[PDB]
């Protein structure tokens, strides 16, 4: 496709017409809230799993815009918008009238005052025309720092995730820079990446013959193999290149 | 009118190596409900959200198993508890129970967040490990936790209402 994600603030995620961040500050809810308005914002509304299925694959619990009405006893967003079903699972975690997003589409009911991580997020047009354009990415693709992504949630060995990527003109994910790859502390779960060993030179390489850069992967040792799972807090997990897993495409370096 | 929901998941490693996939026993009020792994579960019985969130946990778990610095001889097992119970007046016990070589290592209650730490050694430096792979690696919270009995409980919920 090659088309320019529209406008968003610098370094956010843009992703469908809708631009993202995630803030690791533990804020409360109001605290969160206020902090995405300060970025001419708000806390994240959630309202399709199609266009924002970048949200399946986020670890941990952050601050989501719903919040609970005593009086009607009804779930809206912050800006009073209604709740559609076949959304969000809600869940009874602690008394308290806002909601945690997490991962497979759940939201946790958790006091307003606790502090927690949270997620803003601000559609595309609603970003003024003099702002960040994040780099030529596919149409469906998560753009951040002009570098783009998806994800493989069909798992497949790695060989067939290569191909897989390579079949969207694309390759495994490259890990290259802690900085301009911090979105990826936010994933859950492993995925296949372009990291390869090679048992001859017992080294470790990408997909397109660039060698691992130090300092920038922490590498455990899980099942014999010659292929690495990315997983949270920048680690590769050594994992057989045969066994079925999700995947990460990336547009190439 | 009590009612408990028993989550056990069993992953393997076989000389060091953790075994791809997982096998999830799930007893609900103590009878044997599903025999979970990998490809499916098995008790229109349609298990897709059992499937991702026991594929999700096999993940973790395997992750943990990895981290334990034990011994690559043979046959390992790490294997998690996780047990939810409403009790007839309707209030809730909680629990997380991982067990390497069948031996209980580590518990936490989940209505408390308290662990509580074996006697021997041995088994304290497995909890130990695993403790400190929740807790750095994972980097499981207090609101993981809070989450994780919530989850069960809704879950207990759920199969409640229907049968
Ligand atoms: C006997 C009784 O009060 N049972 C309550 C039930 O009404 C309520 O729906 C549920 C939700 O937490 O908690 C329990």
């Amino acid at each position: 496709t090659e088309s320019y994600c529209g406008p968003c603030p610098k370094n956010w995620i843009c992703y469908k017409n809708n631009c993202y961040q995630f803030f690791d500050e533990s804020k409360n809810w109001y605290e969160s809230q206020a902090s995405c308005m300060s970025q001419n914002a708000s806390l994240l509304k959630v309202y399709s799993k199609e266009d924002q299925d970048l949200l399946k694959l986020v670890k941990s619990y952050h601050w989501m815009g719903l919040v609970h009405i005593p009086t009607n006893g009804s779930w809206q967003w912050e800006d009073g918008s209604i709740l559609s079903p076949n959304l969000l699972t809600i869940i009874e975690m602690q008394k308290g009238d806002c909601a945690l997003y997490a991962s497979s589409f759940k939201g946790y009911i958790e006091n307003c005052s606790t502090p927690n991580t949270y997620i803003c997020m601000q559609r595309t047009v609603q970003i003024p025309l003099t702002e960040s354009y994040c780099g030529p990415c596919p149409k469906n693709w998560i753009c951040y720092k002009n570098n783009c992504y998806q994800f493989f949630d069909e798992s497949k060995n790695w060989y067939e995730s290569q191909a897989s990527c390579m079949s969207q003109n694309a390759s495994l994910l490259k890990v290259y820079s802690k900085e301009d790859q911090d979105l990826l502390k936010l994933v859950k779960s492993y995925h296949w990446m372009g990291l390869v060993h090679i048992p001859t030179n017992g080294s470790w390489q990408w997909e397109d013959g660039s060698i691992l850069s130090p300092n920038l992967l922490t590498i455990i040792e899980m099942q014999k193999g010659d292929c690495a799972l990315y997983a949270s807090s920048f680690k590769g997990y050594i994992e057989n290149c045969s066994t079925p897993n999700t995947y990460i495409c990336m547009q190439r370096t | 009118e009590p009612h408990s929901l028993r989550y056990n998941l069993t992953v393997l490693s076989w000389d060091g190596s953790v075994q791809s996939g997982f096998l999830t026993e799930v007893h609900l009020d103590g009878q044997p409900f599903l025999r979970c792994d990998r490809q499916k579960c098995r008790a229109n019985k349609t298990w897709d959200r059992e499937t991702r969130d026991l594929t999700g946990w096999g993940k973790d778990l395997r992750m943990t198993l990895a981290h334990i610095k034990d011994q690559k001889e043979g046959l390992h097992s790490l294997q998690e508890i996780r047990v939810c119970e409403i009790h007839e007046d309707n209030s809730t016990r909680s629990s997380q129970h991982f067990y390497y070589d069948g031996e209980l290592f580590l518990s936490q209650n989940l209505e408390t967040l308290e662990w509580t730490m074996p006697q021997s050694s041995r088994a304290q430096t497995l909890a130990m490990n695993v403790r400190n792979f929740l807790k750095e690696d994972a980097m499981e919270t207090d609101t993981h936790y809070h989450a994780m009995r919530a989850d069960c409980l809704s879950e207990l919920r759920r199969y409640l209402k229907s049968g």
